[PDB]
């Protein structure tokens, strides 16, 4: 690419952002869990937050 | 504690502070450290052989052997010092200073 | 760092010198070869705080 | 705590420089004070 | 502290009950930061002799990597196996004294008083 | 490096390749003395590889291309400036002298590395032990300063204690009137503003003070002006000596890897020449140093290691 | 040519570059097989097939 | 991002964090114990071995 | 090998003899049979007290008294 | 020296320091202690000049009295028990004559008087030696006695190395004498916290060792042995210029560098055992180090700078130097502190 060097910044973005959701699959413990927002699945849905 | 014990410790300490205050020589320093090292050959000496410990009697030529050849080891120190210097003199030995 | 070289690789390298009630030339006991037995098979594998 | 600074004071104009002596004497004789009342040790037994 | 536990096994690397513990992925984070410091090692290796830093001995930067993260992933089974020891003697203490650990009665705050500092 | 500790365990002994050619000759003589042929003649003769005169470009003919640099890189000094103007303001004096003492001393270095990685003999031309002759020649005329002499002084003392010296050193008499012939006919225009007293101060630390002392360290041979035109007299001169004084004697395969160990690290031959003793004919600011050293990088052949220049033509360097 | 010296580094030290590739290469095959026996190995202690 | 998943999501960070808090108070406490006490795996400083010694009939019997 | 040994017997015959006897002292002890008979000397010299036993009911190889037939015996050492 | 023999020695050296980390029997302390002395003598004696020899009189008169007390310690433990394990000592004065005989032969204030005068005598690579390999035998003998060693006198010693060591680093301008009382400040942070974890105590030694190794290899790359003659490394080689600092910024305990992490643990494990006053204090005294140091750290990355004509000539040969594990040692000694809980492999 004649501009390689600018998208090391930008991808460098949405590897971090894909990293951040990587991270709340790790933090789903209490996912319809909570005391607050708990409810029964819709249909078509197997969580309820991704 | 003992008594004969003590008087090998009182030696040893007594030639501890005769090589702990220098008065001119390096040779004096050595051999108030080969008196250090006569009593605790004896004291060592008296202890294995008061508890009839038998295999630990080797062990007062071992500290005799070592330490004997340590002591060649700084009488050649010495002289390389005597052969700079013409002298064994301590004060001869501060050029460390800077 | 007590790296026991003579217990990983099996080896007898100052075992022998270290007590009194150890295998001894010609079978000589020591002076207080049944108190340091004794203190030795009371203090085994317990510890040195609960050894004391 | 107040005396004790009154008394490293006291050691500090005895000391020379003055008033560096005086503060200095001062907070550490009011450490001396405060380690007395709180039980602060400086040499702690090894607990855990 | 732990030196009791590694005294009837001495010598002992990974002992054998370090095998029944998940090792650490190849794509964990503290082995590519580790693969980091080997390449780090290999730019600095390049820059200290005046070579080209990025061009220069790739066949040496891809060793210095290898060898960091060679060293670095036993390094991390052994981390793992130490803290794992660090945790199951602490639940054996714990359930072998019971007396020492008691289970506190948990108090809502309904009965907690606690003195109110009016901030003004 | 290519020769090391390992290669001294395996059994590259340089006492082996030590025979009887092997000899380290230094010709010295006057500016005009024409020992720059008689050297190269000795160089026909004895097969010995001969090492012209360090001059300002020493350092340049031995690295990089062989071709001299510019001079803001190498030297910051000039022959013939001093030639014009030796009590010149900015110190150009001391500074040539330094950097021709720096410059001689890479010779000398290369002289025993290759005496001692080859076992063939090497004729050098005013060596490291006869430099402080132009130096006190120089201190003797007003054109440096006391200081100045201090700073080589030191310089000498921390560099020339590591070294043997040579084994034959051939001197040339020729006089003031005779040096003057040569210099007046040779053509130089700068090279004849060269006053009487400072070749004279020359010849007197030669006769006075370089070469009594060279004669307890090693053996000299002195010629006149026209007994050193015949080569065959002074190679029948130096066959025919009986080499025994000086540190050569002594010499086993233990101190003389320790002399080829240090003298094929350049870095730590020419380590103590730019010693911290602020001078201010040698000493160049911050910002100076720093453009000549960044103009410096940007030569042909000079940005990384040899083997390592995509500017000049080096291959696989992506794996090297 | 260019340099007046033969640089020690002129040319590629082919002993030495294959037995850094080499080496490396070893190293990562042998760190893929330890891995695979470790996780192997995990599997049949801890009952996770 | 929704507020449900950053509600529960602090919760789990909460409960993870909170888990490791009560742990620590159970190290200092353990470590305590085990270094006043001697009875535990931990600081068991070696003794020696009775494995060294000679159980044979030596020369004189009274030993 | 040969003609180097016939040299440094000329020049040096001190050395020789000395690597010759330092040789022979240490390869001849393991070439001997007599060597055995050394370590059965020595560990059949009653230095301490043969200490006796209680007689549980089945030693057949522990004698009752000096005079029995079995128990180590020291006929080679009388007749050698 | 041969080559050989050179081999032979510093193996002898490391066979002395091993003898002391295997061995169940005191006088097998003893007789590495011996060994390792006697080995090496000759290093400090390499290049043949007065200083060297004064410098090795004064280390043998040092390491010679600690050896005998180290023997009158274990002649002690052999009234008072009987017996030669290297286990806890069974008499208090045979526990202060052994932690004063290891406190000699570490170099711990007040026994310091001899390690900036020796450390100045001998060349780059025996002061590396004397500050990295010869610390390993002491800091064992004190992991392995630790039940007996008096709490007061090793806190005291601890304290007083780190004052000393720190204000000992004012009035130097010599490299070696700087490295001799970062030592002695570095080895009262060591044992500070031997009594309260020793995982620490190796911690510490492990990331000290691998500074100074780092340290003593640049040295050793830039021949630089005062600031004055390390101020003129920008116009040589200046990669060489920063790597001494990003290294001597670590050695000073500095955030996020993993010279921070001995120190930062070491206060982790004095405010578990209730002492608040004692790390406070201490690395106060370390922040005196990082005056002094950071003192330095400005005169070679910054003021100090002038050169030397001859400089211009050393742009012409790169280094052939030997500046083994140099790229290793400097990422290991400042890129540490995110992988600072492996210290867990040293229990
Ligand atoms: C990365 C960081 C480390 C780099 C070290 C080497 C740097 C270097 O050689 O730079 C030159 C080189 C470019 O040089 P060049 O073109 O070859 O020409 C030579 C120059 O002309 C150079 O000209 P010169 O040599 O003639 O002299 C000019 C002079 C000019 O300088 C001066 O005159 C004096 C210096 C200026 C003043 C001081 C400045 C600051 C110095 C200290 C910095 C400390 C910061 C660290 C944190 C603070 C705590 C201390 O000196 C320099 O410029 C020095 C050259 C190096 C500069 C960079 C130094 C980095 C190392 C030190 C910091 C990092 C380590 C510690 C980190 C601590 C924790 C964070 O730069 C690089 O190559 C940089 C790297 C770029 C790509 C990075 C890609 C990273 C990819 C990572 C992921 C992939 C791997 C995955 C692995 C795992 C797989 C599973
Ligand atoms: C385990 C712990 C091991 C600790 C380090 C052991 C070696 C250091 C001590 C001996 C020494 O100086 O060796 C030289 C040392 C290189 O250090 P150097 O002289 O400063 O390097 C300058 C240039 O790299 C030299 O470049 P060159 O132009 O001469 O040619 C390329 C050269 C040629 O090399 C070869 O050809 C090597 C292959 C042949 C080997 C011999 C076969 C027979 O390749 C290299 O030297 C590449 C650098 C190798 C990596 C150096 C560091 C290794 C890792 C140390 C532990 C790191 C732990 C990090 C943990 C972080 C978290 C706590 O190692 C080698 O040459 C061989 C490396 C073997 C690595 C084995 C790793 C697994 C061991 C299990
Ligand atoms: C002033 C800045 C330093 C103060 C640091 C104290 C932090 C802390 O935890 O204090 C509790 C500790 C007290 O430790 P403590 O909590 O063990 O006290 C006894 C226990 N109680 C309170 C239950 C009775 O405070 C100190 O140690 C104060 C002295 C700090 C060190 C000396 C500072 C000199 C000036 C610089
Ligand atoms: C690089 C490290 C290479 C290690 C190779 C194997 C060495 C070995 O077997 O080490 C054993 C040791 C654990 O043995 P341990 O009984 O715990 O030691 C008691 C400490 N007083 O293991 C360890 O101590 C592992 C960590 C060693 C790190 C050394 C370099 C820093
Ligand atoms: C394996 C068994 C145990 C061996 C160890 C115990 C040996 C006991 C004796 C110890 C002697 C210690 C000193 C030895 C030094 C040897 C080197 C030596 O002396 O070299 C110099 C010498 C040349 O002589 P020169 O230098 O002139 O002497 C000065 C006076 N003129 O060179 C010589 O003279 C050559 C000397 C070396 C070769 C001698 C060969 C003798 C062979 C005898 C028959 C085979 C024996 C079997 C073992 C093989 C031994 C090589
Ligand atoms: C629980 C942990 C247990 C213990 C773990 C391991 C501890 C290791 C402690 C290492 C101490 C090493 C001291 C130095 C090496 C010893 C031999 C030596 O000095 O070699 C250097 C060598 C000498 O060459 P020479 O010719 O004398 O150079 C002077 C100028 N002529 O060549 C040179 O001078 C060349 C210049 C570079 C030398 C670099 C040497 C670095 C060695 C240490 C590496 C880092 C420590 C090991 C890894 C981490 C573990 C702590
Ligand atoms: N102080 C000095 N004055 C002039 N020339 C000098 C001095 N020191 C060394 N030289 C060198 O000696 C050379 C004269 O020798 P030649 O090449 O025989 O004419 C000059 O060209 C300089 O390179």
């Amino acid at each position: 690419r004649d501009h390689w060097i600018h998208v090391l910044v930008p991808v460098g973005f949405v590897f971090g952002y894909y990293l951040d959701r990587k991270n709340d699959e790790k933090l789903a413990a209490f996912r319809n869990k909570s005391l607050l927002y708990k409810r029964e699945l819709k249909p078509q849905e197997e969580v309820t937050w991704k | 504690m003992s008594l004969v014990y003590m008087n090998i410790m009182m030696a040893f300490t007594v030639s501890l502070t005769g090589l702990l205050m220098y008065r001119s020589h390096l040779m004096s320093s050595l051999l108030c450290l080969e008196g250090m090292m006569l009593s605790l050959f004896i004291l060592a000496t008296l202890m294995i052989l008061n508890s009839h410990f038998t295999l630990a009697s080797m062990m007062p030529i071992i500290l005799l052997v070592f330490a004997a050849c340590e002591a060649a080891l700084g009488l050649s120190l010495l002289v390389m010092v005597s052969n700079t210097y013409g002298t064994d003199y301590v004060q001869n030995l501060n050029l460390l200073q800077c | 760092p007590f790296f026991d070289v003579q217990k990983k690789l099996g080896v007898d390298l100052d075992h022998w010198m270290t007590i009194q009630s150890a295998e001894q030339p010609h079978r000589i006991p020591a002076r207080c070869h049944a108190f340091e037995k004794e203190w030795i098979e009371c203090a085994h594998g317990i510890g040195s705080i609960r050894a004391e | 705590p107040l005396n004790y600074l009154i008394g490293g004071c006291a050691g500090g104009l005895t000391l020379g420089i003055g008033a560096a002596a005086c503060a200095y004497m001062g907070l550490t004789a009011a450490l001396v004070k405060m380690g007395q009342l709180e039980g602060w040790k400086v040499f702690a037994e090894p607990k855990v | 502290m732990m030196t009791g536990r590694q005294a009837r096994a001495p010598l002992q690397f990974l002992p054998d009950e370090a095998r029944s513990l998940p090792p650490p992925k190849l794509t964990d984070p503290r082995l590519a930061y580790i693969g980091f410091l080997g390449y780090c090692s290999g730019l600095i290796d390049n820059a200290i002799r005046r070579r080209p830093v990025l061009s220069a001995g790739l066949h040496r930067q891809f060793l210095y990597i290898t060898s960091f993260v060679f060293v670095g992933y036993y390094l991390l089974k052994r981390q793992d196996y130490m803290y794992a020891v660090r945790d199951h003697d602490m639940f054996s203490y714990i359930k072998s004294h019971p007396e020492d650990f008691p289970e506190k009665d948990k108090k809502t705050y309904r009965e907690v008083f606690e003195e109110f500092h009016p901030v003004r | 490096l290519q020769y090391g500790p390992l290669a001294y365990i395996l059994g590259e002994k340089t006492t082996k390749k030590m025979t009887e050619n092997s000899k380290l000759i230094t010709v010295d003589g006057n500016i005009c003395s024409g020992k720059s042929k008689l050297a190269k003649e000795v160089a026909e003769k004895l097969g010995l590889k001969h090492f012209p005169e360090a001059g300002i470009h020493y350092a340049d003919s031995t690295t990089g291309d062989g071709k001299p640099l510019p001079v803001r890189f190498s030297g910051n000094c000039s022959l013939e400036k001093f030639y014009d103007d030796p009590k010149s303001n900015d110190g150009n004096s001391y500074r040539l002298q330094a950097w021709l003492y720096a410059s001689r001393l890479l010779q000398y270095a290369d002289a025993l590395e290759h005496l001692l990685s080859t076992g063939q003999g090497v004729v050098l031309e005013r060596s490291i032990y006869s430099d402080f002759v132009f130096l006190e020649a120089m201190y003797r005329q007003g054109f440096i300063r006391k200081q100045c002499v201090d700073h080589y002084n030191q310089v000498k003392k921390v560099t020339v204690c590591e070294y043997l010296p040579p084994h034959v050193v051939i001197y040339v008499d020729v006089p003031v009137s005779e040096v003057q012939s040569r210099i007046q006919k040779k053509g130089n225009p700068h090279e004849m503003k060269i006053t009487s007293a400072y070749l004279q101060d020359i010849e007197n630390v030669y006769k006075g003070t370089f070469l009594p002392e060279m004669s307890e360290k090693c053996e000299v041979l002195q010629y006149s002006a026209w007994e050193a035109e015949d080569a065959e007299k002074v190679v029948e001169d130096i066959q025919y000596l009986k080499y025994d004084k000086g540190p050569w004697l002594d010499q086993d395969d233990r101190k003389l890897h320790n002399l080829r160990m240090l003298v094929q690290d350049k870095l730590e031959v020419l380590n103590y020449t730019s010693i911290p003793v602020f001078l201010p004919e040698v000493t160049i600011g911050a910002h100076q140093s720093d453009r000549v050293f960044q103009e410096f990088t940007e030569l042909p052949g000079r940005k990384y290691r040899a083997g390592y220049n995509e500017d000049v033509g080096d291959k696989w360097i992506w794996l090297k | 040519k260019f340099y007046i010296q033969e640089p020690p580094h002129g040319s590629p030290n082919w002993l030495k570059v294959g037995l850094t590739l080499g080496t490396s290469a070893f190293l990562w095959i042998y760190l893929i097989k330890q891995h695979n026996e470790d996780v192997l190995e995990y599997k049949r202690r801890n009952g996770l097939e | 991002d929704a507020p449900e998943k950053n509600y529960e999501r602090t919760m789990a960070i909460l409960q993870i964090e909170s888990e490791k808090a009560e742990l620590r108070l159970k190290e200092l406490e353990v470590r305590r114990l085990m270094r006043a006490k001697g009875d535990g795996p931990w600081f068991q400083y070696p003794t020696i071995d009775k494995a060294l010694i000679d159980h044979s009939p030596k020369a004189t019997p009274d030993n | 090998v040969a003609a180097f040994l016939k040299n440094v017997w000329a020049k040096e015959p001190v050395l020789v003899a000395s690597f010759a006897i330092a040789g022979l002292a240490v390869i001849l002890p393991t070439l001997s049979p007599y060597t055995k008979y050394s370590l059965m000397i020595n560990r059949a010299t009653p230095y301490n007290y043969p200490v006796p036993l209680r007689d549980d009911g089945n030693m057949p190889d522990v004698p009752s008294h000096p005079q029995d037939p079995q128990g180590p015996s020291l006929e080679w050492l009388k007749r050698l | 020296m041969n080559p050989i023999i050179l081999i032979i020695i510093l193996m002898t050296v490391m066979l002395g320091t091993i003898i002391v980390m295997i061995s169940t029997h005191w006088l097998l302390i003893w007789i590495g202690f011996e060994m390792n002395m006697l080995a090496i003598i000759p290093i400090m004696m390499k290049k043949h000049n007065p200083r060297a020899t004064e410098a090795s009189t004064k280390y043998f008169l040092t390491q010679s009295t600690a050896s005998m007390l180290l023997m009158m310690a274990i002649i002690i433990n052999l009234m008072f028990s009987g017996q030669w394990t290297v286990m806890k000592l069974f008499n208090p004065m045979a526990s202060m004559l052994m932690t004063m005989a290891l406190a000699m032969k570490l170099g711990m204030a007040p026994f310091h008087f001899w390690v900036p005068e020796v450390t100045q005598g001998i060349p780059l690579s025996s002061g590396l030696i004397l500050l990295t390999w010869q610390k390993l035998a002491p800091m064992s003998v004190l992991y392995q006695i630790l039940p007996s060693i008096n709490l007061d006198l090793i806190l005291t010693l601890s304290i007083l190395s780190i004052t000393i060591g720190g204000w000992g680093g004012l009035n130097q301008t010599q490299l070696r004498k700087i490295m001799a009382y970062s030592s002695i400040a570095h080895m009262g942070w060591m044992t500070a916290v031997l009594l309260y974890n020793p995982t620490m105590t190796l911690l510490n030694l492990i990331i000290y060792i691998i500074m100074t190794s780092t340290m003593f290899t640049l040295f050793m790359a830039n021949s630089t042995t005062t600031t004055l003659s390390l101020s003129h490394t920008w116009n040589k080689a200046p990669i060489m210029t920063i790597l001494v600092l990003i290294t001597l910024l670590s050695m000073g305990g500095l955030p996020p560098l993993s010279g921070f992490m001995p120190k930062w643990m070491i206060i982790q494990e004095m405010t578990k055992n209730d002492s608040i006053i004692l790390p406070t204090l201490m690395a106060i005294t370390a922040l005196l180090n990082l005056y002094f140091y950071m003192r330095l750290t400005y005169s070679t990355a910054l003021t100090m700078f002038p050169s030397t004509n001859n400089m211009k000539m050393k742009w012409q040969f790169p280094t052939t130097k030997r500046m083994t594990l140099l790229p290793t040692m400097t990422v290991l000694s400042t890129m540490l502190l995110p992988l600072t809980p492996i210290l867990s492999i040293l229990e």
